[PDB]
């Protein structure tokens, strides 16, 4: 997954 | 005549947002009274994302090492705790803009406006809806994260979703205002991806209705079916199981037109089996699934906000 | 990642929005400082509607017979003139919310969001273009007249629509913020169709370079073609011819994706002859038109 | 056209  | 996929009027949320930095971290926020909420994650930095310890990283956090700004103005930080995967910030001032709100967390399927923001300054604003798998299919690059979701009822703004990720399919993920993820997700760079999905059987066929009511009603028939037999066709084309509580819920359009929700399975049964054959259906050749029952009514009666 | 039809946040134009009656007719105005401008055609009659002369029904009417309401709160109206196809009515106070702002007249294939308006309320925005044709393919209601389009730059307000009427194809004509009209359209019950319409083919590109950015390159060949080749092909389909002007705005993109313009042109080419083969581009089964190249980099980025 |  990225946090973005 | 003419229907389009429309968003709320953002200007109720748009004076909510504000920009949440913690050194080279920065977000958006929303700032409702004296609280700005926020991605806890913020409170990260490049490496702390494969696994924080939320708990002990924000241990270390002072109130002036969040910098709080809404436009030109910085916002004194006098307060900080966390609730679930959200920072609550408490700060000096109570928003001037703060609308009438609550917090709501919907239901998949259903949809919601986004209002799209980085710095702060919002960037622009769509519809879309809670897929069933518990993503949306959004648009966001970085910096989005603290961007919120969110429907309007009167004069009543209910924040139901904030932006925290993109899953590797270009997906998106994000929590309630109580800081609670849709689906199974966390907040941490670690492997994860959105299940399978299935298309909104409930909002194909309030669109369907919202045709009818729109004079486009080539796809009726004289026909019913059972929902034990649209759920058996329907699957096969990757819908989401037809239930008797969807069946109610579309109680208001069905009287509206006297097409009973049965009879119209059996046209959208017709219409999967047999396709279009080039016709088209309020402007399109595709099955639209991000309208809600609600919607339909909302567009369709011509409700407002104040 | 991800690609939406996405409309400009709408608060500052919500700021802005009154509504203006005349006798029995109510529609939407947009208050900007001490004027409040509005479609002419609040002062028909539904007689006047089929061949209204305005002159001669403006004469007729005083500053007072013009009922101007925020919300529940009348604005006085002390001066009242027609410019082109709109009225402008000066009331006794400002709009302390009026933002920074510009009147433009937008080209045909540019787009602009509009916020959807029913008696002096707001009830939802979209974004669209303006066809080639210069009509609007807008989602508008009995009552929706004054709402306008607009874009946003920084803190600066571009308007470009108001809306005035629906054409019997239930497609949208409006003028810009001057009051001349989009197309060959004038404010009158006549009959009225839009022209023959195209596909925006600069968008289209656009569209698919957009799609590329996002990991879309399934519709890619190993060809390039000639702008002459392109054109009579594409042209057969529908499609605005394409010029060198639009070769070089897609400069941008084509530098970003590493991709000719003339190669997706010949992607283009391959799409519309062949079909997309049940398979789809950014979520659509269909090439769409309604994203700008400008669009498309603002969202991508 | 129907004025809108």
């Amino acid at each position: 997954a990225v946090l973005x | 005549s003419g229907f389009r996929k429309m968003a709320f009027p953002s200007g109720k949320v748009e004076g909510c947002m504000v920009q949440v930095t913690c050194g080279t971290t920065t977000l958006n926020g929303l700032w409702l009274d004296d609280t700005v909420y926020c991605p806890r994650h913020v409170i990260c930095t490049a490496e702390d994302m494969l696994n924080p310890n939320y708990e002990d990283l924000l241990i270390r956090k002072s109130n002036h090492s969040f910098l709080v700004q809404a436009g030109n103005v910085q916002l004194r930080v006098i307060g900080h705790s966390m609730q679930n995967c959200l920072l609550r910030l408490k700060v000096d001032t109570s928003n001037p803009k703060t609308p009438k709100y609550k917090f709501v967390r919907i239901q998949p399927g259903q949809t919601f406006s986004v209002l799209a923001c980085y710095n702060g300054s919002p960037s622009g604003v769509y519809q879309c809806a809670m897929r069933p798998n518990h993503t949306i299919k959004g648009s966001f690059l970085n910096g989005s994260c603290g961007s919120v979701g969110f429907n309007i009822d009167y004069d009543c703004v209910s924040f139901c979703y904030m932006h925290h990720m993109e899953l590797p399919t270009g997906v998106h993920a994000g929590t309630d205002l109580e800081g609670k993820f849709y689906g199974p997700f966390v907040d941490r760079q670690t492997a994860q991806a959105a299940g399978t999905d299935t298309t909104i059987t409930l909002n194909v066929l309030a669109w369907l209705y919202a045709a009818v009511i729109n004079g486009d009603r080539w796809f009726l028939n004289r026909f019913t079916t059972t929902l034990n037999d649209f759920n058996l066709v329907a699957m096969k084309y990757n819908y989401e199981p037809l239930t008797q509580d969807h069946v109610d819920i579309l109680g208001p359009l069905s009287a509206q037109t006297g097409i009973a929700v049965l009879d119209m399975c059996a046209a959208l049964k017709e219409l999967l089996q047999n396709g279009m054959n080039g016709r088209t259906i309020l402007g399109s050749t595709i099955l639209e699934d991000e309208f809600t029952p609600f919607d339909v009514v909302r567009q369709c009666s011509g409700v407002t906000f104040q």
